[PDB]
């Protein structure tokens, strides 16, 4: 439970549960969104197994459970799963009441209607939490990147999406949302493995693998340079051991899986790459506008923990700005929980507390009444 | 009813100052006072020469980045 | 506020709010007369974001804005928002108390009865002013050009007009109102720079034209030689760079955005033309006074700061006077300023002090009192 | 080819190709003006790829192709793109030689002057025609309308824009261009159908979503009747079967879709609206043509061809104009064609024949010779 009744802040976005009170600087429960569902017979008799196992201990069970996501691309897939991954969430990672609780969920943008209505049927009918309030997620970033003046972008699990907001006020015609993000370059990277001689399939492969990716894979600055750099010797080429194995050895592919991120025609996503929809999304802001954009670029969600993706996002958009504007990308180490911190920063504001989304209003006017007083 | 001014959670003077030091964005003095103007016009006892309701507007005696509180004294 | 209870003088003629104390040489307050207001949400919670944002402060926050000009042709056509341009004047940029301080409104000649009956009206019964004048404008930049004998066109941003006078005697019956002026030439700007190839429709980006034309233009001393001119080459082509972005690079509409001003069938107004109007108020006078006319020609107001509109004037109104006239063009660089200074002038004479329209009489007749005693 | 020498008239406005002979009261040659490139390997050896795709080829292809307009907002973009959209146009749609017959292009009016030029000289020099003429759209709506008084709005794909004219004399001074048409509907159809829960962002989808904009959108009268009307029921909610898969269903999107064309707040762009633009369209013109614009405002090309835009835009212009004036909106069932059924009553003219722009004069003056003689 919790000394106060200060509010929660639950950030699911699409890959990593995280999730805590507010006025907190991180959050106390981070685990994986993931719910395991044993696939073999129980042969030991008395021993305590489960139904379904949650989060980290499906993620330490995973060699006998099979591992579904239940949101995808920033959308709600299982409803029952998530309601799971929910309880879970306040009563185990937490150990916390959520009658006692207002929540503050995040959502991405350009998300489907039924997404948010459902997540508040759930949030007040099933777990009956005194107030609620639907963010947007990279506006909450600009919240802990302390700037009221920025374009952003968080690249989660699920969705990459560029905000621009200039003086406090959204820019809702210019929001670019991008489907691609990290569990797509984790089966890319499953692929170009697949490529040099390593056979991942298995969902929990797709884990070591997404493991790899999180601790081997970086941006490279010139693609073809790098590129070149490799194929000249074995200069960059890094191992990694396997859980409960052997060791592999990979070379390129520590830079052709992120480089999808910035070319997804590697991936064959039809789009222009998350460096033109940033540069797009500043263009399709008013004019006198756009300088405060360049020095204000928050790059600061998830995915983008890649090392040397702020110099390449620079190069990039440099090359795509004119000259004579400043151009600084926001990268802070704060980063894969300023959605969350921001979270925290939004829910601590005295003059918020009126835009929670409450009980008796709900309970006047259904599920629509995100699409009243959410964004 | 003075005490309030000062003390309530959503729109009091320390709640105020306490979300001026906690919200982002250009945080001066001005901007404080500003807001003071804003979620304070309507109260009875808060008195500013830019208030929304001010009767206390033409008190030459008000310099500006300033602000009175009608205490007991 | 003010150590003397020294008159105000508030020029507000049509496009450019310009005020201060009798007494002074220049303007202590000077800012474009707009009211921007939001068209956005406001999506970052407890920011300090106002309902509407007047005058330089719209001109900063302009991206995020619509700016709306209260006051068109010198007529004020949005109450409301002149009481905020008012409003602003007094106490954000003056800092001081109207209820003590005597005010000198300008108008324009020829305007609509209920503009000087109601801006009357507005002065004693909401800021309450003790005294108050409203007094036509291109007379009072007769009183800073130093003359009691000479033909007045001041050219604001919404109206030019011709005022001749003799000896300190209006000739009413051949004052010249044109409604042509520089918010008119902004809007062909507008035009022919969609010609050329860059569009400008928005409300920032005709501010941002209107600078253009104020850093850029020049008037033509013969339309068709420099005409002729910029068809032969790149010499007279002239590059500005944009607000937050890129580099333009205009040529003929340097000279084709004033041209309109001595040739309205650019912008298909029927009439004579600038040049035309002045000499068609000289003649509309009586003869011995003619000469006197020609040798104080005041150009001496707003919208006539262009290069080389001096030589064109005196070029054009020697073609149509006869010979053996001295035609001089007083020109000083003391326009854009010279109505208010002449509002200082009238403030600060001493037999003035009895025309003054104060309360008591203002509260005896109502707000007939300007057409008992102003002109 | 033809058995005649008789001109041709390509419209090729912003987003399809339609052009034929002169004298024909249809285009023989119906087309979208895209280019499609495969972004895929060609697998299979030996079939006959080809290296681009050419309008309605590309629209059968779309399944593995990238498909881009060369023409953006009336604006070509892509010169030699719009070099293929017209070597198809004469060599495969019409299968013709253009060296034989004049050519009748269409831009919109306020353009950039390298858009006539660059197109005159990709018609003389890479096509070789004999004689050209670029004409403004509107004007040619205003001759298939079988009027010489009327003002005139066609809204193509890139495009709207008022032209009034009055007993055959164009009033260039309130000509109004707004930059709000198809393709942005479109794009908004394209964001409140991710709203519903359908994600288009393909470019193929994106033709999918000009589909169903073109089949179930319509405009209503009263948008809060009818949005509240759509709240309460399931009445004018209509189903749509996806190409190759599935059926959507939508409800309030099919009139939310073409109101951005009366509210441009809904994408963002500041402006006031179809109906306040042609209202101020007449407005800037004289006093005593204006109720001979509103007995014949013609609303005669191509995007408002939804159903109820005829009666709501007599609507908000009969709101908008004073009483006793007949306000007539003329909107025949011969739109999306009648720009270029107007290109060709105007080809087929006797003393047009002298209009022509030719070679030798092109020849002898450059391609400011549409400077000269196009208006
Ligand atoms: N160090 C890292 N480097 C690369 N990818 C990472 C790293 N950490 C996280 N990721 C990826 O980012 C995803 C989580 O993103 P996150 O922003 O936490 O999303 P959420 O909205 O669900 O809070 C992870 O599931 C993983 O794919
Ligand atoms: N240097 C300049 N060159 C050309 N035009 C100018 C210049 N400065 C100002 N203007 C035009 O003149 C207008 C200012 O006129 P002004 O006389 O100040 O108007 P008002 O009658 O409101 O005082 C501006 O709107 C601008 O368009
Ligand atoms: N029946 C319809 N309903 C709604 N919109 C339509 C309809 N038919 C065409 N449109 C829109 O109009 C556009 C075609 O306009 P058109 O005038 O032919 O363009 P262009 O100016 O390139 O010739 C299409 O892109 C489509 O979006
Ligand atoms: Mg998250
Ligand atoms: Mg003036
Ligand atoms: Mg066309």
């Amino acid at each position: 439970d919790e000394d106060e009744t200060t509010a929660l802040v639950c950030d699911n976005g699409s890959g990593l549960v995280k999730a805590g009170f507010a006025g907190d600087d991180a959050p106390r429960a981070v685990f994986p969104s993931i719910v395991g569902r044993p696939r073999h017979q129980g042969v030991m008799v008395g021993m305590g197994q489960k139904d379904s196992y949650v989060g980290d201990e499906a993620q330490s069970k995973r060699g006998i459970l099979t591992l579904k996501y239940p949101i995808e691309h920033g959308i709600i897939t299982n409803w029952d799963d998530m309601e799971k991954i929910w309880h879970h969430t306040f009563y185990n990672e937490l150990r916390v009441a959520p009658e006692e609780h207002p929540t503050l969920l995040t959502e991405a943008p350009l998300n489907p209607k039924a997404n948010r209505e459902k997540m508040t049927q759930i949030m007040f009918e099933t777990f009956n939490v005194p107030a609620m309030y639907v963010a947007i997620q990279a506006v909450l970033s600009l919240y802990a990147s302390g700037r009221t003046t920025g374009i952003v972008l968080d690249s989660g699990d699920g969705v990459t999406h560029n905000v621009p907001i200039y003086e406090g006020y959204a820019l809702p015609h210019a929001i670019m949302r991008l489907d691609l993000a990290g569990r797509d370059l984790t089966d890319y990277l499953m692929k170009i493995l697949t490529e040099r001689g390593y056979s991942f399939v298995t969902t929990a492969e797709r884990e070591i693998v997404r493991d790899i990716k999180e601790k081997l894979c970086y941006v490279a600055l010139d693609f073809e340079n790098e590129m070149a750099t490799a194929a000249s010797s074995s200069s960059l080429e890094k191992s990694y051991e396997l859980p409960d194995g052997q060791v592999i050895t990979i070379g390129n592919e520590r830079f052709r899986c992120p480089e999808t991120l910035f070319q997804p025609s590697f991936i064959g996503m039809e789009s222009a790459g998350i460096h033109e929809t940033t540069y797009n999304s500043i263009m399709k802001c008013d004019i006198d506008i756009r300088k405060d954009l360049y020095a204000n670029n928050v790059m600061s969600g998830g995915t983008t923990m890649y090392p040397g993706i702020a110099d390449r996002m620079q190069k990039e958009i440099t090359a795509l700005a004119p000259s004579t504007m400043k151009i600084k990308i926001i990268a802070p180490p704060e980063r894969k929980y300023s959605v969350w911190i921001g979270g925290s920063i939004l829910a601590s504001l005295s003059t918020f507390q009126q835009m929670w989304i409450t009980k008796q209003e709900y309970d006047e006017a259904g599920p629509s009444i995100v699409h009243r007083k959410c964004f | 009813i003075i005490c309030d001014l000062i003390e309530n959670n959503t729109n009091g003077i320390l709640a105020m100052l306490d979300e001026e030091c906690l919200r982002p964005g250009t945080v001066t003095d001005e901007t404080f006072l500003e807001k003071l103007n804003q979620v304070c016009a309507t109260h009875q006892h808060f008195e500013s020469r830019m208030s929304k309701c001010s009767r206390f507007l033409n008190d030459t005696t008000l310099p500006h980045s300033c602000f009175r509180i009608q205490h007991y004294a």
